[PDB]
């Protein structure tokens, strides 16, 4: 789909509250960087609701956006629209396993979103695209200044504090 | 051949008005599988459970929801026939008898009789009343003639001129005036007729260029010898 957001529900991300890290699942998708949204913290429904909190992107890093970018097979084309296979339309979860040949082929209708050609853009063999990783993986240096002496250093989410002599 | 529609008249209207069974239904837009959408004439018999499931989707057509209309139990919406299956009464004026009758695409031509008076009478089909009467600018009892059976009102059949006959058996030499009215008689010298053949004949003996249409009425004229 074109109109892909930031992160998706279903992201792995943690906050840092009170010390405490909280790590929890994005629940909802997210359009901009400054708004708030729900995470289910995670290790006849109220268990569901129980560890639901709402929290800022700025608060929260996003460790992978695990799922939910969607991609599908496109099963037909006509006119302006078209039909497209995606994986998890089906709002029957209990119908994860009919990939036989007797699948009732109702199913595969049911399984495929109807949609509007200029709604969707096309995966090419590089991937879907990735959300650039805020882990910076490899270490990066520093601009230290000329003849200067290192006498301590330390970090914080601010970035590098030291003391040059 | 390229028609004009006024000249055709459609006989029935058969098939290709399609009726699609809605087969799925995504927000606005919707999967609808209707008769002979499958390019593929060849898969006519592919009703079988073992039916590639891809070819449900190959004969479904996707719209949005407000290009269609829901067909109720009463079927697709008739376009109405153009053939009058049944004897429809035209309205006959009071007193009135009728002398002679025919036909045309026209309507309805006829001639009337009112005691001592006489007129020439067009009927619409629509409404079934005369679109005009006039009287003839000639003696009522001229008309009438010798015999008033022999009145007549022939015609050539579609789009054809009118041909009267009276009482003697003479052409009534009819044309109008520029007020609708009827002009004097523009006589013919002619004898009685005692049958008059009726029918419309193709010209395409004609070269294409001809100034003279391609259709003419034919008339035979059974003349008396005086």
């Amino acid at each position: 789909l074109r109109n892909n957001p930031l992160y998706h529900a279903g992201a792995v991300a943690f906050s840092i509250s009170a010390g405490i890290p909280k790590v929890g699942v994005l629940m909802e998708s997210v359009w901009n960087m400054n708004d708030s949204c729900r995470f289910q913290l995670r290790s006849p429904k109220e268990e569901e609701k129980v560890n639901e909190e709402q929290w800022s992107l700025r608060e929260v890093v996003f460790v992978e956006d695990v799922k939910n970018v969607p991609v599908g097979k496109v099963l037909k084309v006509d006119g302006a629209y078209v039909a497209v296979k995606f994986p998890g339309t089906s709002s029957n979860t209990n119908c994860q396993n009919s990939s036989g040949p007797d699948a009732d082929p109702s199913s595969l209708l049911q399984d495929c979103r109807l949609l509007r050609i200029d709604e969707l853009q096309v995966v090419k063999t590089g991937g879907t695209p990735k959300v650039p990783d805020c882990f910076q993986r490899t270490p990066k240096k520093l601009c230290i200044p000329e003849k200067t002496e290192i006498l301590a250093v330390n970090v914080d989410s601010k970035g590098v504090h030291a003391v040059l002599k | 051949e390229q028609w004009s529609l006024r000249e055709v008249v459609f006989v029935e209207d058969v098939k290709n008005v399609p009726v699609g069974k809605v087969l799925k239904v995504d927000g606005a837009y919707v999967a609808v599988k209707f008769p002979g959408t499958s390019s593929n004439t060849n898969c006519q018999n592919s009703s079988g459970p073992d039916a590639d499931p891809s070819s449900l989707l190959q004969d479904c057509r996707l719209l949005r929801i407000d290009e269609l209309q829901v067909v109720k139990t009463g079927g697709t919406p008739k376009v109405p026939d153009c053939f009058q299956r049944t004897p429809k009464k035209l309205c006959i004026p009071e007193k009135t008898e009728i002398l002679a009758v025919n036909v045309d695409s026209k309507g309805v031509h006829a001639v009337l009789k009112t005691g001592n008076w006489v007129r020439y009478c067009i009927f619409d089909l629509a409404t079934g009343k005369a679109e005009q009467e006039n009287n003839f600018p000639t003696s009522s009892i001229a008309f009438l003639g010798q015999n008033e059976r022999n009145v007549a009102i022939f015609t050539a059949g579609q789009e054809s001129p009118i041909i009267l006959r009276d009482g003697n058996g003479t052409i009534y030499p009819m044309a109008k005036d520029c007020m609708g009215g009827i002009r004097d008689p523009d006589w013919l010298d002619l004898p009685p007729i005692s049958s008059l053949g009726m029918g419309v004949h193709s010209l395409i003996n004609l070269p294409a260029n001809s100034t003279i249409k391609k259709k003419a009425a034919v008339i035979i004229m059974a003349v008396e010898k005086q």
